DNA sequence: ACACTGCGAGCTCGAATTC
DNA sequence: GAATTCGAGCTCGCAACAATGAGCACAT
């Protein structure tokens, strides 16, 4: 159904992140919903990635490198609550850092940047309008979530590169905007299945209980039940025609010709996702 | 037998079961027949009355549509003391009609045999001067409407607005920007039943569409409306709700509140107040030439906001000064002391629609309120003087209780740390000062101004620093109090169950929850159960918080007894 | 016909004629497309007006600088600040700079003074419309009886 | 041959209760 | 039945009001 994704998350670190109108720290309410966002992203998208960049004082510093590590992100967002966040941000320096790595990904994916942006001013030493011709050439998809106002760049950066621009009503709207950024838009990788506890077959390296890639030999290690939930969307079961003694619960299929009741009929298509007669 | 979820009592009382499969087709039947008395979550209880059946036959159901569908939803069999009552109060509806035509009031009957019966009563012969008609005086239209109910030939005020050809049909049109919720569509359907407007009373909560129904009814009759209100603040809201949802220019929406006077002679919608149309003293000259214009033009759809103040002595003379065809009344709290709400059934008409206050909470149109009657014990120094005196000085004693001062200061601190907008409603204005200066909080004392009343209220909404506010008897109407989240009500008026349904109107405009501070073992304990008597009949549940969640651990005022001895000497020095 | 005939009964009094309609109109909107406000007294309850005696004192020049600072942090992409004259624009901007107020406005937005000569003005206007289109945003502080107030 | 707009007095109500 | 407490709106007297800057399109 969906495709692979390499999402970057640009987090604003300006003077305006000390603002109110949110949970105690405007910065803190951003990092609170981002930890919720990393969990739901990696759950619905199994083999994708997340980078997190934080822009501060006319410069961009990479908080976490681009890797599919659903633990290293949340353990780094907990550290960044005590950030200083002084100075005016940048947007040329942050989208270029998100372009030196995201350009060299293979073309079968959906490379994306997501900017969470509270300041109004991007003091950056060059012209932004040549990036939007470069990012459109490299098939990146930059989408901005704005705070408290609408900036002209963030409209023309979104609608030319291909993303969306959205401004916050409140915190119930800010969770609604981040929830819409987990569904993937409609190749052959080589991952290593990590049987035996959690060890790597290619380099035989033992490490932690994780769906993460292997550092010693560079292989990605996924768990096959986590891949298994994405099945049954492709070739799902066709419904039955319905016109006592049952076959499911023992108290009509067009394939195996075994009747069902009503509780069983709703249960087969909702949770079981297979016909109990057809497995025989 | 397991179906048919009613129990028609032999006097008259209808116990509807709100867990039945046919409940939704039996709750959309009993609204059109009976009036609700109590509505808990399981078994509702309606009630048949005389006025509730006049609203039934005014809609297209006749006397054989009601008395047959009661048998098919009975569970008992109708007890033959209701077949004699339904037949009596439905065949005597459309016989005597009160219609006006070009500034003259006429009592009309199609059957001449009841006019020969009507013209022997000695009080209807005082209000004088096929198709039999006789002209009645305008200034004795209230004493006429009592008598037609007194002999069971009630008057109907069904404005037939589709074709009258006398009134200047104005261009009020409801724009497609305001879509109305499915309870507002049901109230207007019961009003404009047969394609003719009907004079009734619609009871909707203030957080619900109490004003959108009034605008939509004005765009429906499309005649010269006239909106009334209880205050000069309430008409600057009614002016704003007409520009928001009805596409009217500012050369037609006028006002009559002694400060603006936007050329009130010759308009289409006039938004005035009570006690301006019924001001019984020598009026000013600008108001005299408007009242000479307003006393001689037949309106259509007078909109009487805050209906529960109409049966007063001065506010019911408005309905004889102004001549209107149909009279809609919009309110939120229909209950009122002194037993004059049954008197309102002939000043305006039958009660049309009451919103189910729990159905609007389960669908999201109203905030889920967690009522909590936290009561505080009495201090042993204050109860020493409470039982020694009886003559009104003990009202200060159960108001300025030091142990009630701690529960106000604790509940303010407990919700300032959750970023909640706190409103402390507090009457008895001596204790408004002594509560709001010991916590350094703003207070709308009531004789403050018009100026700093408007900026203290605006520093409360668009500022995340000022968090509490101490109102005093001002917010007992439909004012612009800006969407509070808690409401720590302290020591209000005596048994006003109208008040604690207007204090509740601030909260629903758990999500939000309001308290009620009571000094226990005093006279306020008997009062605070008289005022929940209306709210438990709507579904609300009042918990009791005997001891708060860790009150003694923070830095609360009046810790020692030395600082408590000084407060009693401040209270007892008033006398 | 114009857009801002302010009282309609003045123009037939000055110009000796008698109209037959003398009408006014208002535009319809799908939102509130404008939010007019009258920011009166200062943040410490000091009057803000530009009289002739209330111009030298620094309790008003600070309250103009404290306003343009706190509006340049919440308004995106362009603020036009019309002053009453040119000798009041000089004597306020050069009295914001000696205090610590013009330092904090240049952190948010660039500021482009509209001068009297047309060569510098068209330079400062083309950079203003460039600064509103890229990230930073700008402040075109000008004069109300000026060239930019009627043409642009 | 002086004088605009806010703002407090009386005046008369209402709501609910004491007296 | 006749007060009170605290709110309301409507009139209406009362005291005193204010007003500082700078330049190009159009006829022989
Ligand atoms: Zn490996
Ligand atoms: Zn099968
Ligand atoms: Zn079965």
């Amino acid at each position: 159904l969906g495709m692979m994704r390499h999402l970057y998350v640009v987090v604003d670190g300006s003077r305006t992140m000390e603002d109110q109108d949110l949970k105690p720290n405007r910065l803190t309410c951003t990092l609170k919903l981002l930890e919720y966002f990393v969990e739901e992203y990696f759950d619905q998208n199994p083999i994708s990635q997340i980078g997190i960049i934080v822009t501060k004082s006319k410069r961009a510093e990479k908080l976490t490198e681009l890797s599919g590590n659903p633990r290293k992100h949340i353990t780094s967002l907990k550290k960044a609550v005590d950030m200083t966040c002084h100075g005016e941000p940048s947007l040329y320096n942050s989208l270029s850092i998100a372009m030196q790595t995201l350009k060299h990904m293979p073309g079968h994916t959906s490379r994306e940047v997501l900017i969470i942006f509270s300041s109004l001013t991007t003091c950056d030493p060059s012209n932004i309008y040549d990036l939007i011709k470069t990012l459109k050439a490299a098939k990146i998809r930059v989408s901005v979530i704005g705070l408290s106002a609408e900036v002209r760049v963030c409209t023309v950066l979104a609608r030319e590169t291909g993303g969306t621009y959205h401004v916050i009503l409140d915190e119930s709207h800010y969770k609604e905007l981040l929830t819409h950024h987990v569904s993937p838009p409609p190749g052959n990788t080589e991952p290593g299945l990590t049987l035996g506890g959690y060890f790597c077959p290619q380099c035989r390296a033992k490490y932690c209980e994780l769906p993460v890639e292997c550092k010693i030999c560079g292989l990605t290690l996924v768990s096959a039940p986590h891949l298994a939930r994405s099945y049954h969307h492709l070739f799902p079961l066709d419904a039955f025609q319905e016109i006592r003694f049952c076959y499911g619960c023992q108290g009509v299929c067009a394939v195996c010709q075994n009747v069902f009741c009503v509780d069983c009929d709703v249960f087969v298509h909702d949770s079981l996702h297979c016909c109990p007669g057809c497995i025989h | 037998h397991t179906s048919r979820p009613l129990w028609v009592a032999p006097d008259g009382h209808i116990f509807l079961e709100a867990f039945s499969p046919v409940y939704k087709y039996a709750q959309d039947f009993l609204v059109a027949i009976a009036e609700p008395v109590c509505r808990p979550t399981h078994v509702h209880e309606y009630k048949l009355t005389a006025y509730s059946l006049y609203a039934a036959v005014s809609v297209g159901l006749q006397t054989s549509d009601i008395t047959e569908y009661l048998r098919k939803l009975s569970k008992t069999g109708v007890p033959d003391g209701i077949m004699q009552f339904i037949k009596l109060c439905t065949v005597s509806y459309g016989k005597v009609k009160l219609v006006l035509k070009h500034n003259r009031y006429f009592v009309e009957s199609c059957h001449p045999d009841v006019i020969q019966h009507l013209l022997q009563d000695p009080v209807i012969r005082e209000c004088r001067l096929q198709t039999v008609s006789f002209e009645v005086k305008q200034e004795m239209i209230e004493e006429l409407q009592k008598r037609c109910i007194h002999l069971e030939y009630p008057l109907l005020a069904e404005y037939d607005f589709r074709n009258d050809s006398v009134n200047p049909d104005i261009n009020i049109d409801l724009k497609p920007t305001a879509v109305l919720r499915p309870y507002q569509e049901k109230s207007l359907r019961k009003m404009f039943g047969n394609g003719r407007a009907r004079s009734g009373v619609i009871v909707l909560p203030c957080g619900a569409g109490k004003s959108l129904v009034g605008v939509t009814a004005a765009c429906t009759v499309r005649k010269r409306c006239l909106v009334l209100g209880n205050s000069a603040v309430s008409v600057e809201q009614w002016k704003a709700q007409f520009k928001m949802w009805s596409t009217i220019d500012d050369s037609q929406i006028c006002r009559f509140t002694s400060d603006a006077k936007d050329k009130p002679i010759g308009c289409s919608v006039a938004i005035s107040t009570y006690s301006m149309l019924g001001h019984t003293t020598k009026r000013s000259w600008e108001a005299e030439r408007v009242m000479e214009w307003l006393k001689t033009q037949e309106w259509g759809l007078m909109i009487l906001d805050e209906v529960h103040t109409i049966p007063a002595k001065m506010f019911r003379r408005v309905l004889t000064i102004v001549q209107a065809h149909c009279k809609l009344g919009l309110t939120a709290t229909l209950v009122r002391e002194d037993d004059k709400i049954v008197d309102l059934n002939f000043l305006i008409g039958p009660k049309l629609y009451e919103a189910n206050w729990m159905e609007l909470q389960n669908n999201g149109y109203i905030a889920k309120v967690q009522c909590a009657e936290v009561w505080c014990p009495m201090s042993p120094e204050f109860y020493r003087e409470y039982v020694a005196i009886k003559t009104k000085k003990r009202i200060l004693l159960y108001t300025m209780n030091p142990n009630k001062f701690r529960a106000c200061q604790f509940l303010i601190k407990f919700h300032e740390r959750r970023n909640d907008k706190i409103i402390v409603f507090a009457d008895n204005v001596f204790a408004l000062k002594e509560y709001a200066i010991r916590l350094n909080k703003p207070y709308i004392y009531g004789p403050t101004s018009q100026g700093e009343r408007m900026q203290i209220l605006q520093n409360f909404k668009h500022n995340p620093k000022i968090n509490t506010i101490f109102i005093s008897k001002v917010g007992d109407t439909s004012f612009d109090l800006p969407e509070a989240n808690v409401l720590i009500q302290i020591s209000s008026h005596g048994g006003s169950r109208r008040q604690e349904a207007q204090r509740l109107g601030r909260v629903l405009r758990y999500n939000a929850f309001f308290y009620s501070l009571v000094s226990q073992d005093t006279q306020e304990m008997a009062y605070s159960t008289k005022r929940q008597r209306f709210l438990v009949d709507q579904g609300y549940s009042f918990k009791v918080i005997t001891k708060l969640a860790g009150m003694e651990e923070e830095d609360l005022a009046f810790s020692t007894k030395e600082e408590q001895q000084q407060l009693l000497q401040k209270v007892l020095a008033a006398t | 016909t114009s857009g801002t005939l302010s009282p309609l009964d003045i123009y037939p009094k000055i110009l000796d004629f008698h109209p037959v309609t003398m009408a006014t109109f208002t535009m319809t909107l799908a939102r509130v497309c404008l939010c007019p406000m009258i920011i009166g007294r200062g943040n410490d309850q000091v009057a803000i007006s530009s009289k002739f005696e209330t111009r030298e004192d620094i309790a008003v020049i600070r309250n103009y600088g404290n306003l343009l600072l706190e509006m340049s942090a919440v308004v995106p992409d362009g603020i036009v600040a019309f002053f009453t004259s040119y000798q009041y624009m000089e004597s306020t901007v050069a009295s914001w700079y000696e205090q610590g107020i013009l330092e904090n406005i240049q952190r948010n937005k660039l500021l482009f003074i509209e001068t009297q000569d047309g060569a510098e003005t068209s330079v400062a206007l083309e950079k203003y419309q460039e600064a509103c289109e890229n990230g930073r945003g700008a402040i075109l502080l000008s004069v109300a009886r000026g060239k930019v107030s009627e043409g642009i």
